[PDB]
């Protein structure tokens, strides 16, 4: 008839295709920053699975959780100079991939992170978690937690408590 | 590992000397778990001979266990100097390579110097003040890079740690003396330079400072060029928005706020830390050629989106039938499937 | 008509006349009995 | 009579009780409505006017209950329409529309089919689909409302004239089914042939300038149709490559990943994946700035979004940011304290959104109103933020109102007496309720001479002479009291020391060495170490 | 209820009676409420169709789309 | 920082309307005062005055008025609100005011987008000082033009106002009893508790399969 669904095709796999990676890269890094600092900048955009930095270089990765995370974290801090001068966002690929990609470099010659299942109807995104059920649509009632790192239920006075104390200590070191 | 686990458990149900012999061969195999433990093993035997298996354990090692041996090491501390020489030179063999820069431990040498070096009321006040010479020297010395053979001054250098000894120094002259001048001269002299103004506790003692001087328009200067010049951590940012706010609320009234409501362009110091909650690159105050419109919603590719210029979608149907339309000018049009990439991570990182 | 129109967010709030028989915005029917729900809430 | 039977049959009472006992519980509500209209007749003016008010107010009390249901405001309007009274069926979609602000296109298309056979005057009628497209008609499903609304102007008009106006007017818009308006547009330039009637394609001058054909022609005039005809077909290609570009990336990134539209019941629950689609469609549609997309789809993600704050929360920081009308914002926010359940985030930013608006006097109104909401006693309630917001605006107005106080220190911040004891029984409490430590960081940084030895004299004393267990031995509780002793302009550095030897000692002296040597020893460590050296010498022995 | 045609009670009694004689030989309705579909992504429903294209200009789409399924 | 004087002066500087119309809500919680002003008001100088009933509600409509005739009274009551809080030329006057959308118009006071009210196009003011607002106002009314509505339209405007409001105060007494009284809880939980374990479960084996495809 006049009227076909569209076909369209598939495009490389690469770190920007297939939304999937939640995996925020950021490089400009200064040697000042360290392992604890960057999870101080991109930890209220969203829950982290984790940051690691090769020493080696300039670079860092971060892990959101959900894409939303990920994508007000690009968003928020595009040339945003930390601790020193201005950094540079764009979507790593990141871990142990990146190692089958340097070998696939050697080698002169691509996996999807696995998002999610279906629903779940218990998260909502970018509900960021600090260190009686009733369960309801404005309770968000999951939420992760990494300081191993598991799946717990609940409030924002814990929060509000670290962040008290966080400050009492934010004079001094102990961060 | 299991058979050391089943050796260190059977261990620990039962001479001593040799069953930690046994631990340290298994060590040998060997990790910072089985030290610590051993350390815990030590404890309760009960100490000098616990320092010696620390401090090999160090030579040995990874932050953790040195870290608590540093902390274990000064609860132990007010025996005798001995301890302090050791603690002393285990600490600067750690901020020398093995921890580069480090924030945590620093101040946690600095708590540990004045401790020892300074312990009546002229006596006490000649005395802090020699101890507020011995760090206002020691940052007039890094600004100048003439490191003396002062262990003490060559530690405290180490690129993101004149951050607290700055803090420190304008500490204590605030604190103890009500100087509240010199403190001035010094926020102003550190507001300059620039390994020194990106620093969290600085800025933070500069927060409380202020909260002490309830003076709310400096907070306001504070505040409105937080996140474009002074460009901090935003769990440090939002933390200090949200505690701002509350501040502001159990310390205003409304004729000082209409008053602070800045006229008719800018933020308003109640609404702006809750709109400005996250997103700190961000102003109160050309279309559709920025990056934000070509690289929108689909946010990892900047694409050129064809748009029809002339395109009267906005308007009605009365005022489309008033005059005969006019035809579509079309925008970029051949850009189509066409996908422009940073390609930031693969060429800065991979290559 | 034996029916009174009753609204439970009035109730709980204590405010007045949450009970009128004469359909104002969004009570909800209930009989001339009454009490069976005046004692489910509690 | 039947009303009357319907009164003492059993099945109704029950049912009512267990519908009235809970009004946001929409099964029962529909257990409600099952049993009174399928109990009753089929419905004419021949049955009995009790029944029949009794079924206007059932559905009256259901839509004023639970405001975005589409379906049941059609189902209101169309029984209200089967007995007649055509002028309240006017009213009905009229106050649904009204709840929607005017949107969401279902009641649009099924009011407007509706408003095809019932309202007659063309000038008008026309001006209703007018009003009604500058609203709903760039939603992005709205396919048959346009459908309708071409078909419709196609039976009435005599000239094809207003017709080609909406063509030229859709494919602009990046509809879903854009493609059948194509369709009918391509066939409409193919059926053209009299070459003067370019002119009411388009504007003649236009139609010269850019394309190149001229309607006054003394040749033969097929050929010169037929080109005329081929060249438009180029300029509807680009168009249709523009729109065609625009709609399958709203299709391939948005809607393949969002299954539902329709708020079903604020019992339910929607998928994180669905949020993340939904908040990322609402980020897309702020960067193209065509307003009217933009508050649709606020509007449009708000019906199964319903009230989870997210949406809410979106929209006014969005009209506040971007659109700068910044009372609209606390309008929609009004609106969405009107539900969404977890209250606590929205009615934190409505204080601060109305702060910044300067309606002070609304601001007292609404917190009073939150005092007879928990009827007194908001010290009592469980979650915290809303006594913590609550209390903070609530000193905000109150010491703006009543202060001058405390001579030469002055904020009168936090200490109304009579605000102190709503302070102190939310403190008085003894772990029953939560956040207990979170009101004295806001009590020790008060500051500087007479009220750091009241607020030590009135709260603290208080607090050493008798002694709440879990309140004394949190570490939070020394460490904050030697703050604000610690922090004062108005003594020197060695009183300071002999009142935090004189503070370390009376109450603690015993056991608590899990408790208050971590953090008071953080303190003691943070701010000298000289009294951290007898510190320790006192907790050791 | 309101679009199930023949439950709207405006048109509703029609179908019912322009409803033909059935003399040779060979419904959703309003009992429906919400607890019938509490939750109705747990029984997967089809996605929402891919929008129609004319096939004359079928050849100018966009040709390899972000973000494969 | 007078009234009078700046209404003189755009007396001079700009040189009725049939069917014109503006209602504005006031708040002021103390409603003595507020008499003693508005009263003083009506007395120095067609402005109706409708109570309904702290919180009073008191409606200040303006009918046929010369546009002067509200450049003076609209400031005054704005610069009335503020007058209460601040101290009993400086600070400015924020506030709303509110016209029938019946009107065709042809920066410091703008056309709300999502007005509440049906059929009132909400027009905001923004944080302008007093003779800027003075001028802005008078530059606007000189722009607008009404068509007759009459209806008795503010016995509507009161019902629909006290409509919303009462409904807010509805949704602010809902604020205890969420889920817990206003919903059933039992025959909710009873269909979001399996549920709620299934996501638990697919989120713990998300998190797991990330670990994996994080590690090594």
């Amino acid at each position: 008839s006049q009227f076909i669904y569209p076909v369209q095709q598939q495009p490389s796999l690469n770190h920007f295709t297939d939304p999937n990676n939640t995996t925020v890269f950021i490089g400009g890094l200064s040697s000042l920053v360290t392992e604890d600092e960057l999870r101080a900048y991109f930890q209220p955009f969203g829950t982290i699975v984790y940051v690691k930095i090769p020493v080696g270089k300039c670079c860092g990765f971060v892990q959101y959780v959900d894409r939303l995370s990920a994508e007000a974290a690009i968003a928020g801090m595009q040339g945003f100079p930390i601790a020193n001068s201005r950094v540079r966002l764009s979507w790593g690929r990141s871990a142990k991939q990146t190692a089958l990609l340097q070998q696939a470099m050697l080698s002169n010659s691509q996996q999807q992170q696995p998002g999610l299942q279906q629903p779940n109807y218990g998260y909502i995104p970018s509900s960021t978690c600090e260190a009686s059920s009733t369960m309801l649509p404005g309770c968000q009632i999951l939420n992760y937690s990494n300081p191993g790192q598991q799946v717990i239920m609940q409030a924002v006075v814990n929060s509000t408590n670290a962040m008290l104390n966080r400050l009492e200590q934010g004079s001094n070191g102990f961060m | 590992l299991e058979n050391w686990s089943r050796y260190l458990k059977f261990v620990t149900d039962p001479d001593k000397e040799f069953v930690m012999s046994v631990f340290d061969r298994c060590l040998i195999p060997c990790h910072e778990n089985t030290w610590m433990m051993y350390i815990k093993w030590l404890t309760k035997k009960n100490d000098e001979v616990v320092v010696d298996i620390y401090q090999k354990a160090n030579t040995f090692l990874f932050k953790t266990l040195r870290y608590d041996f540093l902390r274990f090491l000064k609860r132990k501390y007010r025996s005798n100097n001995t301890l302090f020489n050791n603690i002393f030179n285990e600490t600067v063999s750690r901020y020398l390579k093995i921890w580069p820069n480090d924030i945590l431990l620093m101040t946690e040498y600095l708590c540990m110097l004045k401790r020892h070096s300074f312990k009546s009321p002229k006596e006490i006040l000649e005395k802090q003040t020699s101890f507020t010479k011995i760090l206002e020297t020691s940052i007039t010395n890094y600004i100048n890079n003439q490191i003396d053979a002062k262990v003490h001054l060559q530690t405290l250098i180490n690129d993101k740690n004149l951050s607290i000894v700055v803090v420190e120094l304008i500490k204590t002259t605030w604190l103890v003396l009500k100087n509240n001048m010199q403190t001035r001269k010094y926020f102003n002299l550190y507001q300059k330079n620039i390994l020194i103004k990106n620093s969290v506790p600085f800025w933070l003692t500069y927060y409380k400072f202020e909260k002490s001087n309830v003076n709310f328009t400096k907070l306001n200067k504070f505040i409105r060029e937080l996140g474009v010049e002074i460009y901090l951590p935003t769990t440090v940012m939002n933390d200090i928005l949200t505690d701002y706010k509350t501040f502001y609320l159990t310390h205003s009234n409304i004729v000082t706020y209409e008053s602070s409501i800045i006229d008719s362009n800018t933020f308003d110091p109640i609404l702006y830390p809750e709109l400005k909650m996250s997103n700190p690159k961000y102003d109160p105050v050309d279309w559709h050629k920025k990056t934000e419109w070509k690289e929108a919603g689909h946010i990892g590719i900047t694409t050129e989106r064809p748009q029809i210029s002339n395109s009267i979608i906005e308007c009605n149907s009365g005022t489309l039938i008033q005059k005969p339309i006019s035809l579509p000018n079309f925008r970029n049009l051949e850009k189509i499937n066409q996908v422009k990439i940073n390609d930031l991570y693969t060429e800065e990182f991979l290559k | 008509r034996d029916i009174v129109f009753v609204s439970p967010q009035l109730y709980l709030s204590s405010q007045e006349g949450w009970k009128s028989d004469s359909a104002k915005s969004g009570f909800i029917p209930i009989l001339k009995n009454d009490l069976q729900r005046f004692q489910d809430s509690l | 009579d039947k009303y009357t039977a319907l009164i003492h049959d059993e099945n109704f009472s029950t049912l009512t009780l267990n519908v009235s006992r809970y009004p946001k519980s929409l099964a029962y509500w529909e257990k409600l409505l099952n049993y009174i209209v399928k109990a009753s007749a089929p419905i004419c003016k021949s049955t009995e006017p009790q029944l029949l008010k009794l079924i206007r107010c059932t559905y009256s009390s259901m839509l004023n209950e639970f405001p975005y249901l589409e379906n049941y405001y059609i189902d209101f309007a169309l029984l209200e329409y089967k007995l007649g009274n055509v002028s309240m069926s006017h009213k009905i979609f009229q106050r649904g529309l009204q709840a929607f602000n005017q949107r969401s296109l279902l009641l649009w298309t099924s009011y407007l089919k509706f408003c095809n056979n019932v309202i007659s005057h063309q000038k008008q009628l026309f001006k209703k689909y007018e009003t009604a497209e500058e609203y709903v008609g760039l939603h992005f499903f709205s396919g048959e409302f346009w459908d309708l609304y071409l078909e419709q102007i196609s039976s009435r008009c005599t000239s094809s004239k207003k017709y080609w106006n909406v063509l030229r007017k859709i494919l602009e818009i990046p509809l879903h089914s854009f493609s059948k308006f194509y369709a009918l547009w391509l066939q409409r330039i193919d059926d053209i042939m009299d070459l003067k009637q370019l002119s009411q394609l388009t504007s003649k001058d236009e139609l010269l300038k850019k394309l190149k054909i001229d309607i006054n022609y003394s040749g033969r005039k097929g050929p010169y149709l037929q080109d005329a005809k081929k060249k438009l077909k180029k300029i509807t290609k680009e168009m249709y490559m523009v729109v065609q570009y625009q709609v399958l990336e709203i299709y391939s990134i948005f809607e393949s990943k969002i299954y539902i539209n329709y708020y079903t019941s604020p019992e339910t629950l929607v998928s994180s994946d669905e949020i993340e689609t939904w908040i990322k469609y609402l980020d897309y549609t702020i960067t193209l700035q065509t307003d009217s997309l933009t508050h649709l789809n606020f509007q449009r993600a708000l019906l199964p979004l319903a009230h989870y704050d997210l949406v809410w929360i979106k929209y006014s920081k969005w009209l506040i940011n971007s659109k700068n009308d910044l009372l609209g914002a606390k309008n929609v926010l009004l609106m969405g304290l009107k539900f969404s359940l977890k209250k606590t985030e929205i009615i934190k930013l409505l204080y601060s959104v109305i702060c910044k608006l300067n309606e002070y006097v609304l601001l007292r109104n609404l917190l009073e109103k939150i005092e007879s909401s928990y009827s007194d006693n908001v010290e009592n309630v469980d979650d915290f933020e809303i006594f913590w917001d609550y209390l903070q605006f609530k000193t905000f107005c109150q010491n703006s109102l009543y202060s001058s106080r405390y001579s030469d220190s002055q904020s009168n911040g936090l200490l109304n007496k009579e605000l102190f004891d709503k302070v102190w029984k939310r403190l008085s409490c003894k772990e029953k309720k939560s956040g207990q430590e979170i009101l004295l960081n806001n009590l020790v940084q008060f500051y500087s001479k007479d009220t750091v030895e009241f607020v030590e004299k009135n709260i603290f004393q208080k607090i050493i002479e008798f002694g709440w267990e879990y309140y004394l031995q949190n570490g939070m509780f020394w460490n904050c009291y030697c703050r604000l002793i610690y922090f004062d302009t108005s003594r020197s550095y060695l009183d300071k020391r002999q009142y935090i030897v004189r503070k370390i000692w009376p109450q603690i002296d015993k056991k608590f060495a899990q408790s208050v040597l971590p953090s008071l020893t953080e303190f003691c460590e943070s701010y000298f170490p000289e009294e951290m050296d007898t510190l320790e010498e006192m907790f050791t022995e | 209820k309101v679009f199930v045609d023949a439950n709207r009670f405006d048109i509703g009694d029609l179908v019912k009676a322009s409803k033909l004689p059935q003399r040779a030989n060979e419904s959703r309705s309003r009992d429906e409420t919400c607890e019938s579909n509490p939750f109705p992504r747990l029984n997967n429903p089809k996605k929402l169709e891919p929008p129609k294209i004319l096939s004359q200009w079928s050849n100018t789409i966009p040709k390899t789309s972000i973000f494969y399924s | 920082f007078d009234i009078w004087k700046n209404l003189d002066r755009i007396r001079s500087t700009k040189k009725f309307i049939k069917g014109s119309l503006l209602i504005l809500p006031m708040r002021t919680e103390d409603k003595q005062q507020f008499d003693e002003c508005m009263d003083e008001l009506h007395k120095y100088i067609i402005l109706r005055c409708y109570p309904q009933k702290e919180g009073m509600l008191f409606y200040i409509v303006l009918k046929d008025f010369n546009i002067l005739d509200s450049c003076f009274v609209l400031s005054v009551l704005l610069a009335f609100q503020k007058r209460l809080w601040m101290a009993p030329k400086n600070i400015n006057l924020t506030g709303s005011f509110y016209l029938p959308k019946n009107i065709e118009t042809g920066s410091s006071i703008v056309e709300v987008g999502f007005n509440v009210v049906p059929d009132f196009q909400q027009f905001q003011v923004k944080a302008c000082h007093v003779s800027k607002f003075m001028n802005e106002l008078s530059n606007f009314f000189s722009q607008v033009e009404f068509g007759k509505c009459e209806a008795n339209v503010i016995n509507y405007f009161k019902r629909e106002y006290n409509r919303t409001y009462s409904q807010i105060s509805l949704a602010l007494y809902e604020l205890p009893l969420i889920g817990d009284g206003l919903f059933d809880i039992k025959s909710y939980i009873s269909k979001t508790r399996p549920i709620i374990e299934t996501s638990k479960a697919q989120m713990i084996k998300h998190i797991s399969e990330m670990k994996a495809y994080n590690e090594i």
